[PDB]
């Protein structure tokens, strides 16, 4: 809720200030691999994990909106941070399916 | 990367230091997902709750396994929602571990 | 020259400028019923489409007809005093047009109205495919912004640096010709814009290691190089020793949010008792800072309405 915050605050007073916002800011995450992903082998076959951290800012793009500008830049590690979780998760889910299905097998 | 999200709220992520492509051209974004995971040349592909696909399978059948996730929950809108708590332990409970 | 006819030209205008009463029916108004409200007003008037580009496009073009066609109401002495009001919005232009330029991404999405530099300046500078015949294209028009851009392009073609240099070096050479143009209404303003610009580079940097000297140009009231200091140690012990100014109220505030707030509802508050000087630049100074923050609390109470975000994410900011 406190990425989206700013985010969406940032709509009709952004795509102008759409330019100067991404400018100030720590450019684009790499898209090969611009996440961390680790391997790992466990019993439910080898399933491979990742943590979603990588460079983004925060508060330190100059010019632009007064508010929004940094308020939007510090929100992108609510989005990085947030992510970790799910990132665990979701590759926990496919482990803990392979055990399952051949435990009732 | 990506994220595939609602138009307003996709806008959100192209900005630096994220990298998104999304937008919703359809209720499933069937139209945009299929085409981006395909190739599998972004670090991370994530679908939201407020398309979700229905079927999962379909997904599968076209990129043909993969190593890096797909379909991360993200809420999708802002509207105090919170409710992708609850939600998504019962979406685990519902396909795998024990039942009700 | 002269500011005669062209005062009273605003004078009439400033009867359909939006009081506070409109934003508070707007409030408690949903979307539907908001959009029926914004179609009464001038905004309203270059209106086009229910949804969201369509309501920040009606506010932009009410923007480029009423205020953006100012300088060329005028000429000579008239019309440099104008023209430093209206530079700020051409700055915000200039920096994405040059960002386009230079990172080679399209014309589009990008700050287009009129100002002081037209939109086929804009254009043919986007054609021009040597920086300094870009250059050459901008200064046409004549103002400091020029003078102050082709100073930094001589030292540089780093962005981030052209950016920073370019925006110090304008507010400078502002300052300057303004300070020389007279009036106390002006003088009082002026120093306030720079007071605001100097606490807000040291919040946009703050904790980037850097020199705090670099973020205090002349123009001050009150403020100094040891309170940039600690303030980008981290202390905002100094905002709360800051008083005999009307940054009274940012003392025991520590939020970059409600601090900066505080200086765009200061900044207001001095243009709008500038009718107590309407001769001269006084009346149409005050005449910007309202149309711009009106224009910028119908885009809040639309995006506000239309995601149905929370009420008091927005009331408090919709006031000063």
């Amino acid at each position: 809720q406190a990425a989206k915050e700013a985010y969406a605050a940032l709509l009709l007073a952004q795509a102008f200030d759409g330019p100067e916002v991404v400018a100030g800011a720590a450019l684009g995450v790499p898209p090969l691999e611009g996440v961390e992903a680790e391997v790992e082998n466990v019993w439910g076959s080898k399933v491979p994990r990742l943590k979603a951290t990588f460079p983004d800012g925060a508060l330190l793009s100059p010019v632009g909106t007064p508010a929004y500008t940094l308020e939007a830049s510090r929100a992108f590690r609510r989005y990085a941070e947030a992510l970790i979780r799910v990132a665990n998760t979701e590759t926990r889910l496919k482990k803990i399916g392979e055990e399952i299905k051949k435990t009732t097998r | 990367m990506a994220v595939i999200a609602d138009p307003e709220t996709a806008q959100g992520f192209r900005l630096a230091g994220l990298e998104g492509y999304g937008a919703s051209s359809a209720e499933e974004a069937q139209s945009l997902l299929e085409t981006l995971v395909e190739r599998g040349g972004y670090a991370l592909v994530a679908v939201d709750e407020a398309l979700l696909p229905d079927p999962e399978r379909a997904v599968e059948r076209l990129m043909r396994g993969r190593d890096l996730p797909v379909l991360l929950p993200i809420a999708g809108l802002k509207e105090a929602f919170q409710g992708h708590d609850v939600e998504g332990y019962m979406r685990e409970l519902v396909r795998k571990t024990i039942g009700f | 020259d002269d500011f005669a006819y062209l005062n009273a030209r605003v004078r009439v205008r400033r009867g359909t400028l939006l009081k506070e009463s409109f934003f508070q029916e707007a409030l408690d108004l949903s979307f539907a019923d908001f959009l029926r409200l914004l179609s009464e007003t001038v905004y309203g008037g270059e209106l086009a489409g229910q949804g969201l580009p369509d309501v920040d496009r009606a506010v932009l073009r009410t923007q480029a007809k009423l205020v953006g066609d100012l300088p060329r109401l005028v000429t000579g002495e008239a019309r440099e005093a104008v023209r430093l009001l209206l530079l700020r919005n051409d700055l915000h232009n200039l920096q994405a047009l040059l960002r386009a330029k230079a990172t080679g991404r399209p014309f589009e999405e990008v700050l287009l109205l009129p100002g002081t530099l037209r939109e086929e300046v804009w254009r043919q500078a986007y054609e021009a495919q040597d920086p300094a015949g870009m250059a050459q294209v901008l200064a046409v028009p004549g103002h400091p912004l020029a003078r102050a851009l082709r100073a930094v392009l001589r030292e540089t073609q780093d962005l981030a640096r052209v950016e920073a240099l370019l925006a110090k070096r304008f507010f400078e050479d502002v300052a300057k010709a303004a300070k020389g143009l007279d009036q106390p209404a002006l003088r009082d303003y002026l120093a306030l814009e720079v007071d605001a610009e100097n606490l807000r580079t040291a919040f946009k940097l703050q904790g980037s290691g850097l020199a705090p000297d670099a973020f205090f140009l002349k123009g001050g009231r009150f403020v100094d190089r040891v309170r940039f200091a600690r303030l980008m140690e981290g202390d905002y012990a100094v905002l709360d020793e800051l008083s005999g100014t009307p940054f009274s109220g940012l003392s025991g505030v520590r939020d970059l949010k409600a601090l900066e707030r505080g200086l765009r509802c200061v900044l207001l508050k001095e243009a709008k008792k500038g009718v107590q000087d309407p001769l001269g630049v006084g009346l149409v100074l005050a005449y910007v800072k309202e149309r711009e923050w009106e224009a910028v609390r119908l885009r809040l109470l639309a995006r506000r309405a239309y995601f149905g975000l929370p009420r008091a994410q927005v009331e408090e900011e919709v006031v000063c």
